[PDB]
RNA sequence: GGUGAAAUUCUUGGAUUUAUUGAAGACUAACUACUGCGAAAGCAUUUGCCAAGGACGUUUUCAUUAAUCAAGAACGAAAGUUAGGGGAUCGAAGAUGAUCAGAUACCGUCGUAGUCUUAACCAUAAACUAUGCCGACUAGGGAUCGGGUGGUGUUUUUUUAAUGACCCACUCGGCACCUUACGAGAAAUCAAAGUCUUUGGGUUCUGGGGGGAGUAUGGUCGCAAGGCUGAAACUUAAAGGAAUUG
């Protein structure tokens, strides 16, 4: 039967959504139904900072962060510990934790 | 991995540093500051003439250190080399950048990005492309969350930028543009000309790049040291 | 979050420099708070 | 006081490379990647590997007369992985204990403008 | 043949698939208040004291 | 078999029928 | 370099890496969303030109010109065909290294046709909302896109105007969503899959156990690949849908 209402996606009067590629194995999934997320670190591991902060040549720095955008295919997402299985009435559940 | 090349040579020790001696960076007189390092060339030998090793250089630098202030932290500035003078070799401006944190800070999503950019020559046939960058903004007592332009706000917005850069370089040599962008001014008139269209937040306008330069003409850059 | 961040560098405590080389070195960096008259008479 | 290099942290997957070359970036000192430091052709991007190599690259830029170094770090880039491998946070923290100074750490990933085609097919990678 | 001592202060937990090696934080003696995470072979207690051949090394789960 | 694999062999087939029956014709 | 691990491969003729340029072709990131436009397939850089379109507003005009439609017509992803151009990537075939009992597969490295464009074909798709179009009525809730109306509402311009951007209320149209089941259904579920034994709003297309079979044959279109139309002999008592407990 019917899993899903909107089936995998946010296809809704669109026709087509031009796909694009997983981080992990360059699948091509469409991007609606893409498990999009957004990894924002600092540039040095939070075991460095005092490292850094005692070798720096500035008074004050800011340490700046990477900002890198992740697209996920469904195979990819449930394999790496994301979104893997809900039950059928948590299948429902739009909000993240 | 050490012990897998198979070969080292198809067909079948001298330490370069002490040959190697340093030379320093001077940075053009509309910058705070002068000293901004050192580099490294072989001696001056008779056939390979190192001044002209070193001529066409390009110095990677930050406008923070170029000006103390850490408020102008993203903005990288390029210095390109142009004439040696004993272990004082002079740079002039070659092009500005932003750090890719600051850039990507910037661009948020539930906002609209606005670009513009221009191909306008200066008055000394230097010819440029100026980007700018701005970005819808949510009003103080808006209660919907994402604020987004309506595409012809953007092509008003789009050509009130692009018509404000193009004047302000015509008009503009070189050093007066590179004394317009140290202090953000351009960034403010952008926001005074677009407030009756969009609020547009953000507006540290972009990169700026040198795509073709006249003759030399050595009392301009003497004027920049000296 | 897109707003957060963090400061490193030399200020992650404030003492009396006795040493005149600590007085020399720590005005050339440029990390002096206050230069203050002492409590007692000459 | 300080003299200034660049220190170029290539990040990769199954390597990483640390040289730290002049401001200009014409005149390179001290080129050691991972791999020349472990025998084994599987972890020469082991946090190990980057901070024996990163300790070699000082130790050849306090011999030569570098003191300080602005670090640029760098995933593969292009179409491919773009997020650093686990020899960066290891390099850069090497570099700090030998004695070198660092300012202006910064990325400079090559992020396109969705450039070519990604390797692989369609259907993905198939493991 | 330079040898560091570090004292255990806080167990993290067991790690490994058989179970065999702990997660700790240990103290350094010398060059006081800085703080690394290592593993233990054996039965760690806290205020156990290590000899560490290097210190330069973060643990990551096996 | 597949139902692809099917529509494909028996259009090989067709194929196969198609020039065997020319060279009568 | 690649990988779970390696090997093929490139390297003292300087590989990988750094810098400065140049050339080529493709693509149009981040913004980018239970968002927009289009009959669908589809469409995401700037600007100029060309013609079109929906919704809204209207105390403008015509006056039943309408709804669905055999025959017939236009458009129609990708792949494929023909002929020029282009040919950076990726890569049906092919070549190689590994794994394996085998591996002419998955994995690695190369790599033609193709991928792009111009002129002409093809006419398919899980072409899907697996849900034909037009019309009416039936339960609540907020959000959002486009237009409009009102409000001494907030902010900015030139404290101040008009505007613009927000705020509140209302309205028309749109992509949807949340709750419930009066109602439906075999159930999953459904504001339509409701107003259907208390069975008639109008109209088009399609199905009649499972195979054999979308096969044979004959037409017809196509350069081809193929598309459209399409049996019978024979065989069979179950195939199948949705839920339950293991
Ligand atoms: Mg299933
Ligand atoms: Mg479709
Ligand atoms: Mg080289
Ligand atoms: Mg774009
Ligand atoms: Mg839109
Ligand atoms: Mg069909
Ligand atoms: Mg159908
Ligand atoms: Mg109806
Ligand atoms: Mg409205
Ligand atoms: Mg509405
Ligand atoms: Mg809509
Ligand atoms: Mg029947
Ligand atoms: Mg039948
Ligand atoms: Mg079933």
């Amino acid at each position: 039967p019917k899993k899903r209402a909107s089936n995998g996606r946010n296809k809704k009067g669109r026709g087509h959504v031009k796909p694009v590629r997983c981080v992990n194995c360059s699948k091509s999934i469409p991007k609606d139904k893409a498990i999009k997320r957004m990894a924002i670190r600092n540039i040095v591991e939070a075991a460095a900072v005092r490292d850094l902060s005692e070798a720096s040549v500035y008074p004050e720095y800011a340490l700046p962060k990477t900002y890198n955008k992740l697209h996920y295919c469904v195979s990819c997402a449930i394999h790496a510990r994301i979104v893997r299985v809900r039950s059928r009435e948590d299948r429902k559940n739009r909000a993240p934790p | 991995a050490v012990g897998k090349n198979k070969r080292l040579s198809k067909g079948k020790v001298v330490d370069p540093f002490t040959r190697k001696e340093w030379f320093d960076i001077k940075a053009p007189s509309t910058f705070e500051n002068r000293n901004v390092g050192k580099t490294l060339v072989n001696k001056s030998t008779g056939l390979k003439s190192a001044s002209d090793a070193l001529k066409g250089r390009v110095v990677e630098v930050c406008l923070a250190d170029l000006q103390g202030s850490e408020d102008h932290s993203f903005r990288k500035i390029k210095l390109r080399v142009d004439e040696v003078q004993g272990k004082n070799l002079l740079t002039n401006f070659h092009g500005m950048d932003f750090t890719t944190d600051k850039l990507r800070s910037m661009v948020r999503k539930w906002q609209t990005l606005i670009e513009a950019n221009v191909t306008v020559k200066t008055s000394d046939d230097y010819v440029l492309r100026i980007f700018a960058i701005a970005f819808t903004r949510k009003q103080a007592n808006q209660v919907k969350r994402h604020s987004y332009a309506q595409s012809s706000h953007i092509r008003a917005i789009r050509k009130v930028i692009s018509e404000i850069l193009t004047k302000e370089v015509q008009g503009s040599t070189l050093a007066q543009l590179t004394s317009k962008l140290i202090p953000e001014v351009i960034n403010k008139e952008i926001e005074n000309a677009t407030k009756d269209i969009f609020p547009l937040q953000n507006i540290h306008v972009r990169k700026v790049k040198l795509l073709k330069q006249p003759k030399f003409d050595v009392g301009a850059l003497m004027a920049l040291h000296g | 979050d897109w707003d957060t961040n963090t400061i490193i560098g030399s200020r992650a405590r404030a003492n009396v420099a006795r040493s005149q080389g600590q007085i020399n070195a720590a005005r050339r960096q440029g990390l002096v708070v206050s230069v203050d008259k002492k409590y007692g008479s000459t | 006081s300080q003299v200034f290099g660049v220190a170029r942290i290539y990040a990769s997957f199954n390597d990483t490379f640390v040289h730290v070359t002049d401001l200009s970036g014409k005149e390179t000192i001290a080129r050691v990647t991972g791999g020349m430091k472990v025998k084994a052709d599987r972890d020469e991007s082991s946090p190990y590997a980057a901070m024996l190599a990163a300790q070699d690259v000082a130790a050849k830029c306090k011999e030569v007369g570098i003191t300080a170094v602005h670090v640029k770090i760098r995933a593969t880039g292009g179409t491919r992985t773009k997020t650093p491998g686990p020899g960066g946070q290891a390099a850069l923290r090497a570099l700090a204990r030998s004695g070198l100074r660092i300012g202006r750490i910064e990325d400079v990933t090559p992020v396109p403008s969705d450039s070519t085609r990604k390797k692989g097919g369609r259907r993905g990678r198939r493991l | 043949t330079p040898v560091t001592l570090a004292k255990v202060i806080k167990v993290l937990g067991r790690t490994g698939s058989r179970g065999g090696v702990t997660q700790v934080r240990v103290e350094f003696l010398e060059d006081t208040s800085r703080t690394i995470v290592r593993n233990v072979k054996g039965p760690v207690r806290e205020n156990d004291i290590l000899v560490l051949m290097e210190s330069e090394r973060e643990a990551r789960r096996l | 078999m597949r139902a692809k694999w099917r529509k494909k062999r028996t259009r090989r087939l067709k194929r196969k029928r198609r020039k065997v029956r020319a060279r009568s014709k």
